[PDB]
């Protein structure tokens, strides 16, 4: 297929390995879920305009407005943790071993 | 193309400026001068989410003077209508359960 | 080498990826993040999608990264050998994934893609008077009601939902 | 649980979006809008075992009308071919392909 | 698969309309209202055929009465048309309501010594009927013979055959 | 509840205004004869192709010409 | 397994065709266990609140058994109509393949022979 | 949290579910699950305590992460067939993809790492809704994509699945984490037969929600949260050490309770398939669950633990918490057994 | 790790000796990989050699066992002629147990592993004669 697809999954893949391994923050790693997101955004978009499907082109906003309210609520998570431990270290999420 | 050539051209501009703001008053060599967590505050982040909510509220309501031309004009309409209605009613329970205080 | 400019765009796209993805801090991540959204929406841009680029700058790259600006510099204070022997993997990884695509013309990561540049897959037609993203993005209030409805619901709740959970009582 | 609420009470929530070959704004047609409609008047109401077999040419022809891979290893074989002829010398590319023609209308 | 099957450049081969897109929104009007007929057998069989290849000739009668209609515009009003033209192409977006005086003259100069009237606001968009004498197509999608379906359901609905079968349960 | 309105009109005018206004542009287009004429003028712009018939025999109601007086006419919008 | 079944009519807890079926009397078995289960879950509610269990509420313990029994009516009746429809298609598809379900040959046991495994 | 706030939020998690059941584009099933998701959040933050913020938080990268595999599952069919129709997919890659968000957003292992971290850090009744009510919208897409789940994948899901589950509980004490466990392993069995009959997964899934349902309206009758304060059950309200008695003789899979017919089903349709190894490991596996079950009945109800002297003034008090339906899935959960043929309603 | 499996289980038994061993170490130097990307993923080692060398360990520590498993069950079947055999893998799981045993520096653990894995090698032996499925493709 379309060389631009290989790019725009490896990006996919890139921010999920960046996702799925923290270093020390928690914003980090809802950047990462973000990016996840902008690479789904960008992948729809060119499938959606590279086969002249019109009414899938409210798709990518519909997507962008409830992975951004997504956002919202975890950055409100964020928050409540930083405000719990003082930093958004994930690392002071621990609690729940015992 | 032409879009491209003048955002090179705008950026080309800035950091020349740039540059000449931040080399040529070091040229004029002066004086060695030597001689000697953020408190966090949930108001502005409420003000912060508030804005992203509204900010995708209005991305739901951009392509209005498009969705004009429609001829489903009663469905449109009343979809419109409904779109500015609930981010009034997110602006009213903003407003009653004290969310809009102290940066009102 | 200008007919390849949603692919060299595609390659910055990956490698502001890899960048904010070695995660040095959420501060140049997120400035890692704006980067790729800008190479991004000029992906976009080049399909003719210029309404959803839009959409990228002023929603994306307009509201939520500044508020994850904004949140970063309220949570974190102001602002290594992992960060940037990651970044030099990723960067290699996908100079590889280039050079394989560029000397064989064909290549097989996961599926099998094109090496020439995507302006082979476009339409050779007009849309007349209207743009058709243009016209189906306007389709939201005509033929799109039910996911009105869902959307914005969803934003009144979330706009609730925030204003329980970080009330803190 | 496919709680099919949409045939039962006889709304049309979501199947306006669900295919390419659906009423469209303005009557917009997709690029591969009529592949897709003999595929799905192909497998309509055979079922979806029945479909894998007996509807597999007009699938096949509407995933390379979508993807367009067999075209482009085409142009690949073409372009290469051209590519190494300009190499060894044995051809030269006519007036028409270079541009300097005054094209048709 | 199959070849494709592609006209010679000879099938191909017509006089042009070798004008721009301005002299062509200048007497659009009037090309609507006089080359009316060929033009919608040529859209009638092109939306029917669905193939620009069983379209050549149509699209050649086409091309013929465009090439009359501007030789009978150069004849008669070639003046008050390039004065029409002219103003029509000083624009950008080509406006129509730039250049109404231009419109008048030329216009009256047509009504005056070619007979043809202006269409009013409605016309051109309307659906007309065409008088063909090339058969329908029977199959312009070129589809195969369709799968037969699954078998119904038939007969009343007998009770079960000693209750549920189910290693004990008698009912 | 006249009291009550001037209340609310001296104490937070701004209010008022804002739902008075909306409750115009709610109940308005309901209650107006020229809502009619924008479903009409919106139906009626061709963006497509008039996509013509094939003549059978029996269509009196489809012109088979422009300026034939059957067919759809937009006099109404000329003069309105 | 039957979905393409009930995809035609959906959403349908007892079709039209349902109806040419007997339903279930009011003396079967099932039922009266159903109705056992509501005694049962009105005997649990005077137990967990500390009533008397066999006295307290005879109107709530009347109201568990008929709520029961009038659920596991229509619940017995719609078992009875899936199994009806498995058996009838069972049926159409073995009248609609004879192909596929040969009539075998019974032999009898003068012509059967079977290995004899002396017990010693 | 205000009352009517609660009632419109548990009504919006109630209409995300309903939303993935009933929908049959893939954007609606997406848009399904983050309206679960973005609702559920405050149930468990009802108490503002810093143990139900990190399991907030954990839930919320978890079900984000499955959410946006979900989507990327969703945008290579968009690829592979150019259509939105919720059905098999056209793809394996896109298939695999699906299987493990879904995988996610159940909880099944080795993705089953944020279910007793979550269930713990959580109340009793947001536990109660994430580990019956949640398990409704994943099961559903499960149902309309099995003509294309890849059988290697989701049975090895499955018995990893029972495995963890079986091992995870044997170390507790929490009660909450031991229903978690007991989710992920009775998730690895509605999974396993998901392939050969999914009316035996609607029916695993009924009879686990409604005993599962029965143990968290105990746990919240008794206000018990680790078992050795179910332990002092016996000393305040002794019906209740016969209920939790029964229950987890049911959810163990003993005969003659209805926790039985689930498993027993499900073997009858795997040895109809060829496959007798693999039910005989899963029946195997699950003395381990029995296990833990009966020492939380050793704990409760078949001994006298020691209580204290406070509990004399809790004898003068009865239970005013609305117990709802508690006697209703009590019975259902246990004495079901003789109606066994009734899983025919969910064909 | 399927067409290891492959190359693993065409082979005739008791022919090529080499090959199978190095095969069933293959099988069981991936699986110790395995194991060990889990235990280091799950456990965080307390610095780079550390982790290095429980990977080098537990993959060392099962690829001896797939090498004395394969090689005792092909010279076994090499010395009783009898190559459809189920007791040939027993013998095999049993010398990968006391494998197992010498590797964890522990006897009755070495008697446990002998018993549990040889009657394990001697049930994938016979569902590899009877054509026992595990993953069984639905049929009904
Ligand atoms: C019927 C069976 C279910 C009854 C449930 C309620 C029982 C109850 O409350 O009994 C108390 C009550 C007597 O108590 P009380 O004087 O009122 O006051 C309570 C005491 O103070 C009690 O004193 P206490 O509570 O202060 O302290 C003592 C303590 C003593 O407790 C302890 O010390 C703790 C526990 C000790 C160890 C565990 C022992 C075993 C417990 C579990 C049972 C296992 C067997 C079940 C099957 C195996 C699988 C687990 O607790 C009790 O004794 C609690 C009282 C209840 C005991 C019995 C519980 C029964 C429910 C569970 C079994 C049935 C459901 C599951 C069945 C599964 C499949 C068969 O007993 C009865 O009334 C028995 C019923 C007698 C009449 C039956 C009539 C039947 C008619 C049928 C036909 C009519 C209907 C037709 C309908 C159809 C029409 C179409
Ligand atoms: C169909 C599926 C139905 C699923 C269950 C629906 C109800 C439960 C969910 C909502 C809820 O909790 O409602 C309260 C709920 C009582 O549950 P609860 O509070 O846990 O019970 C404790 C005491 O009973 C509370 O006692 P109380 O002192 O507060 O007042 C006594 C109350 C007084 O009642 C009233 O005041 C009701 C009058 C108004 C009715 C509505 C008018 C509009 O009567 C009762 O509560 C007697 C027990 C009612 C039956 C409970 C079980 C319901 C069926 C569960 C599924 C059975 C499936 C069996 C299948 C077997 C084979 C697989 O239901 C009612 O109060 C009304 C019952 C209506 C039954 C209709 C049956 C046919 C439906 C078709
Ligand atoms: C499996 C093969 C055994 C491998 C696990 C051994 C136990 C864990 C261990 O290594 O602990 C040492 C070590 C620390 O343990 P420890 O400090 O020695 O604790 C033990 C105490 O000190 C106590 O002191 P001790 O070390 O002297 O006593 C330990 C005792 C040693 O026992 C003795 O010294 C006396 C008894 C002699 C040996 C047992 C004979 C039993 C015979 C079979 C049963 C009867 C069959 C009758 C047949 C009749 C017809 C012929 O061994 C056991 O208890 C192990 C039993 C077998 C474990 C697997 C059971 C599977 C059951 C599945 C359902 C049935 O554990 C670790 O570091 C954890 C990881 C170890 C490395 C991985 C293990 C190898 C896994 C290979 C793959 C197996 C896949 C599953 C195949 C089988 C199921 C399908
Ligand atoms: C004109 C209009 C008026 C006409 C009037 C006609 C009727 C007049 C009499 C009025 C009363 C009618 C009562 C129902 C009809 C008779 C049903 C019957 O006996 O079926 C035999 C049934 C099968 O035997 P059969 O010789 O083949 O059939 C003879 C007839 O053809 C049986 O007929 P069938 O072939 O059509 O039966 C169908 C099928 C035949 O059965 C089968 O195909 C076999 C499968 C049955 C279920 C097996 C499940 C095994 C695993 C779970 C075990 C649970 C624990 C066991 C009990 C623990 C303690 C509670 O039934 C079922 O599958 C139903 C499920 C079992 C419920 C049986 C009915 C109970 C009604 C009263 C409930 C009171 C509580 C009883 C105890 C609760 C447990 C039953 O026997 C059993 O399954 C044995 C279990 C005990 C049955 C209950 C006996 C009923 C009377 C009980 C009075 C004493 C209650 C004491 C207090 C409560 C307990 C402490
Ligand atoms: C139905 C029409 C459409 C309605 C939906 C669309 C509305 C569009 C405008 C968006 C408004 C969003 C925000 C609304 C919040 C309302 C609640 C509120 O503000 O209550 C507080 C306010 C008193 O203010 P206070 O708390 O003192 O704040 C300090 C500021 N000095 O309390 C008040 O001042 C009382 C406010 C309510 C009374 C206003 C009455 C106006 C009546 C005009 C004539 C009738 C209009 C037709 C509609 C019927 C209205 C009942
Ligand atoms: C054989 C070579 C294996 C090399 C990879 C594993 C190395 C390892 O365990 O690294 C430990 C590391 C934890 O980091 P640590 O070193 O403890 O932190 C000190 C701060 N500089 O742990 C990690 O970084 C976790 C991820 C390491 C890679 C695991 C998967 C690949 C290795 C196993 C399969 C091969
Ligand atoms: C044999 C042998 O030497 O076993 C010793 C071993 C413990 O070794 P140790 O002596 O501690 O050095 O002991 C072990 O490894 C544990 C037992 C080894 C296997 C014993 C098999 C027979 C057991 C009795 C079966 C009765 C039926
Ligand atoms: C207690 C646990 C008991 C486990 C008993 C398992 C019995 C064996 C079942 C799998 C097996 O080996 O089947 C035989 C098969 C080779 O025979 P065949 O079916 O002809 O292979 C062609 C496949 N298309 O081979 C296969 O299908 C693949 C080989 C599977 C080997 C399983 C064990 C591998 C090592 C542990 C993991």
């Amino acid at each position: 297929m379309s060389l631009v697809y290989m790019n725009i999954m490896m990006a996919f893949t890139v921010s999920l390995t960046g996702l799925l391994m923290y270093r020390s923050h928690l914003m980090s790693s809802l950047l990462c879920l973000e990016g996840m997101m902008l690479s789904l955004f960008i992948l729809a978009t060119l499938m959606i305009l590279n086969s002249h499907f019109t009414l899938a082109s409210m798709m990518p906003i519909i997507l962008l407005v409830f992975a951004a309210c997504e956002a919202a609520l975890g950055l409100s998570l964020l928050v409540m943790v930083s405000n719990t431990y003082g930093t958004d270290y994930v690392q002071n999420l621990n609690l729940l071993q015992c | 193309m032409n879009l491209m050539i003048t955002l090179l051209t705008n950026f080309t501009l800035a950091t020349l400026l740039v540059t000449i703001a931040f080399w040529l008053p070091q040229l004029n060599v002066y004086s060695e001068k030597t001689s000697p967590r953020l408190p966090f505050s949930m108001k502005f982040f409420l003000v912060a989410i508030t804005f992203l909510l509204f900010d995708l509220e209005i991305a739901l309501l951009l392509p209005l003077p498009w969705a004009s031309q429609t001829t489903n004009l009663n469905t449109m309409l009343t979809m419109a209508l409904l779109l500015i209605f609930l981010l009034a009613v997110s602006l009213a329970y903003e407003w009653t359960q004290k969310g809009l205080e102290w940066t009102e | 080498m200008m007919t390849y400019i949603v692919f060299i765009l595609s390659i910055i796209f990956v490698m502001g990826f890899v960048g904010f993805s070695s995660k040095p801090s959420p501060i140049y991540g997120g400035l890692g993040l704006i980067v790729s959204g800008g190479v991004g929406c000029g992906i976009v841009l080049n399909f003719g999608g210029s309404f959803l680029g839009l959409m990228v700058f002023l929603i994306y790259l307009g509201g939520m990264m500044v508020v994850f600006g904004y949140t970063t510099a309220m949570a974190t204070e102001q602002y290594n050998k992992v960060v940037l022997g990651t970044f030099i993997t990723g960067l290699l990884m996908e100079f590889l994934m280039v050079y394989y695509v560029l000397k064989d013309k064909e290549v097989e990561i996961v599926f099998k893609f094109n090496g020439m540049g995507d302006w082979v897959i476009y339409d050779t037609g007009d849309s007349g008077f209207f743009s058709e993203e243009a016209m189906g993005i306007a389709a939201l209030y005509s033929y799109g009601t039910w996911l009105v409805i869902v959307t914005g619901w969803s934003l009144l709740i979330g706009v609730v939902v925030i204003m329980e959970i970080t009330r803190g009582n | 649980p496919f709680f099919d609420v949409q045939k039962k009470l006889g709304v049309d929530l979501d199947h306006w979006m669900t295919i390419q070959s659906a009423e469209q704004p303005h009557r917009i047609p997709a690029r591969c809008h009529a592949f897709e409609k003999e595929w799905i008047e192909c497998a309509h109401g055979i079922g979806s075992i029945r479909a894998e077999k007996e509807c597999k040419i007009e699938f096949e022809d509407f995933r390379e009308c979508l993807l367009r891979q067999k075209t482009m290893k085409r142009l690949n074989a073409i372009k290469r071919q051209r590519d190494k002829l300009i190499k060894e010398g044995k051809y030269t590319p006519p007036p028409h392909h270079s541009g300097q023609e005054d094209l048709r209308p | 698969p199959g070849i494709v099957e592609l006209p010679s450049l000879e099938d191909l081969k017509v006089q042009e309309v070798k004008v721009s897109s301005s002299v062509l929104k200048a007497a659009a009007h009037h090309y609507g209202a006089q080359c009316d007929k060929p033009n919608k057998e040529f859209m009638l069989c092109r939306w029917e055929e669905k193939d620009p290849r069983r379209c050549l000739e149509e699209g050649k009668l086409v091309n013929q009465c465009a090439l009359e209609f501007f030789r009978q515009i150069k004849r008669h009003c070639a003046e008050p048309f390039t004065e029409y033209w002219t103003c029509i192409d000083y624009s950008g977006l080509q406006l129509f309501r730039r250049c109404r005086k231009e419109q008048a003259q030329f216009d009256k100069c047509v009504l005056d010594k070619l007979g043809w009237v202006r269409p009013d606001l409605g016309e051109l968009s309307k659906v007309t009927k065409v008088k063909t004498d090339r058969p329908l197509p029977e199959n312009p999608y070129h589809s195969r013979a369709r799968p037969e379906p699954n078998p119904e359901v038939e007969g009343d609905l007998k009770p079960a055959r000693h209750g549920s079968r189910l290693f004990f349960w008698t009912m | 509840v006249a009291a009550f309105l001037k209340n609310v009109w001296a104490k937070e005018p701004v209010l008022v205004a804002s739902f008075a206004i909306a409750g115009l542009a709610v109940i308005l287009p309901t209650l107006s004869p020229y809502t009619k004429y924008s479903l009409m003028i919106n139906r009626a712009t061709p963006y497509n192709y008039p996509v013509p018939l094939r003549d059978d025999g029996n269509m009196p109601d489809v012109p088979s010409h422009p300026q034939d007086p059957q067919g759809p006419s937009l006099e109404w919008l000329k003069r309105l | 397994m039957m979905t393409g079944r009930q995809a035609r009519a959906p959403l349908q807890f007892l079709p039209d065709e349902a109806r040419s079926l007997p339903p279930p009397k009011l003396t079967d078995p099932r039922l009266a266990y159903i109705g056992f289960l509501g005694y049962c879950s009105g005997l649990i509610d005077n137990a967990i609140r500390r009533r008397p269990v066999l006295s307290a509420g005879l109107h709530r313990q009347f109201l568990y058994i008929t709520s029961f029994v009038f659920v596991g009516y229509y619940l017995l009746k719609r078992q009875d109509y899936m199994y009806a429809v498995r058996d009838h298609d069972m049926f159409s598809y073995i009248k609609s393949h004879p192909e596929d379900f040969p009539e075998k040959d019974k032999k009898t046991y003068r012509e059967v022979f079977e290995e004899f495994h002396p017990v010693r | 949290m205000n009352p009517i706030i609660l009632i419109i939020i548990l009504m919006t998690v109630m209409l995300g579910t309903i939303i993935v059941m009933i929908s049959t584009h893939w954007l609606l099933i997406w848009i399904g699950f983050e309206m679960n998701m973005l609702a559920i959040i405050p149930i468990m933050m009802k108490k503002h305590n810093p143990r139900a913020t990190e399991a907030s938080t954990k839930y919320f990268l978890t079900q984000s992460t499955a959410s946006m595999l979900l989507m990327m599952a969703i945008i290579i069919n968009l690829m592979f067939s150019g259509q939105w129709t919720v059905m098999k997919l056209f793809n394996p890659m896109a298939s695999m993809l699906m299987t493990m968000a879904l995988a996610m957003k159940l909880g099944m292992a080795p993705f089953h790492f944020w279910v007793p971290e979550v269930t713990q850090g959580i109340p009793l009744s947001s536990g109660l809704i994430l580990l019956t009510w949640q398990k409704l919208a994943p099961m559903s897409v499960l149902y309309q994509i099995l003509p294309s789940i890849n059988l290697d994948l989701i049975l090895t899901l499955s018995i990893l699945s029972i495995t963890i589950g079986g091992w995870g509980g044997l170390n507790q004490t929490q009660l909450r984490k031991i229903m978690a466990y007991s989710s992920i392993a009775h998730m690895g069995w509605m999974t396993a037969v998901l392939l050969y009959n999914p009316t035996m997964t609607l029916l695993n899934l009924i009879i686990y929600i409604i005993m599962t349902s029965t143990m968290f309206t105990l746990f919240m009758a008794n206000s018990t949260t680790t078992t050795l304060s179910l332990s002092h059950t016996w000393n305040k309200a002794p019906i209740m050490t016969i209920l939790v008695l029964i229950t987890l003789l049911s959810m163990g899979g003993l005969p003659p309770l209805s926790g039985f017919m689930p498993k027993w089903m499900i073997i009858q349709e795997m040895t109809k398939n060829d496959s007798i190894i693999l039910p005989t490991l899963m029946a195997i596996t699950a003395l381990l669950n029995l296990y833990f079950y009966m020492r939380l009945t050793y704990s409760t109800a078949l001994t006298m633990f020691p209580s204290t002297n406070n509990m004399k003034m809790k004898w003068q008090f009865p239970t005013t918490k609305r117990m709802t339906l508690l006697p209703t899935m009590t019975v259902l959960s246990t004495m079901l057994l003789p109606l066994t043929p009734i899983l025919s309603i969910l064909e | 790790a399927k067409t290891l499996l492959h190359q693993y289980w065409d082979i005739p038994e008791g022919t090529e000796c080499h090959r199978k061993t190095y095969a069933a170490t293959s099988i069981g130097g991936a699986s110790g990989l395995v194991v060990s990307a889990y235990s280091v993923a799950l456990k965080t080692p307390t610095s780079f050699l550390e982790g290095v060398a429980r990977t080098g360990r537990y993959t060392f520590t099962a690829a001896a066992i797939g090498a004395i498993f394969g090689l005792t069950s092909c010279i076994s079947a090499q010395v009783r002629e009898k190559p459809d055999d189920p007791l040939n893998y027993l013998i095999g799981g049993c010398a990968g147990g006391l494998t197992l045993g010498a590797r964890t520096r522990s006897y009755g653990i070495g008697a446990a592993a002998c018993a549990y894995m040889g009657l394990t090698a001697a049930l994938v032996k016979m569902g590899q004669l009877e054509g026992w499925k595990v993953f069984a493709e639905p049929k009904v």
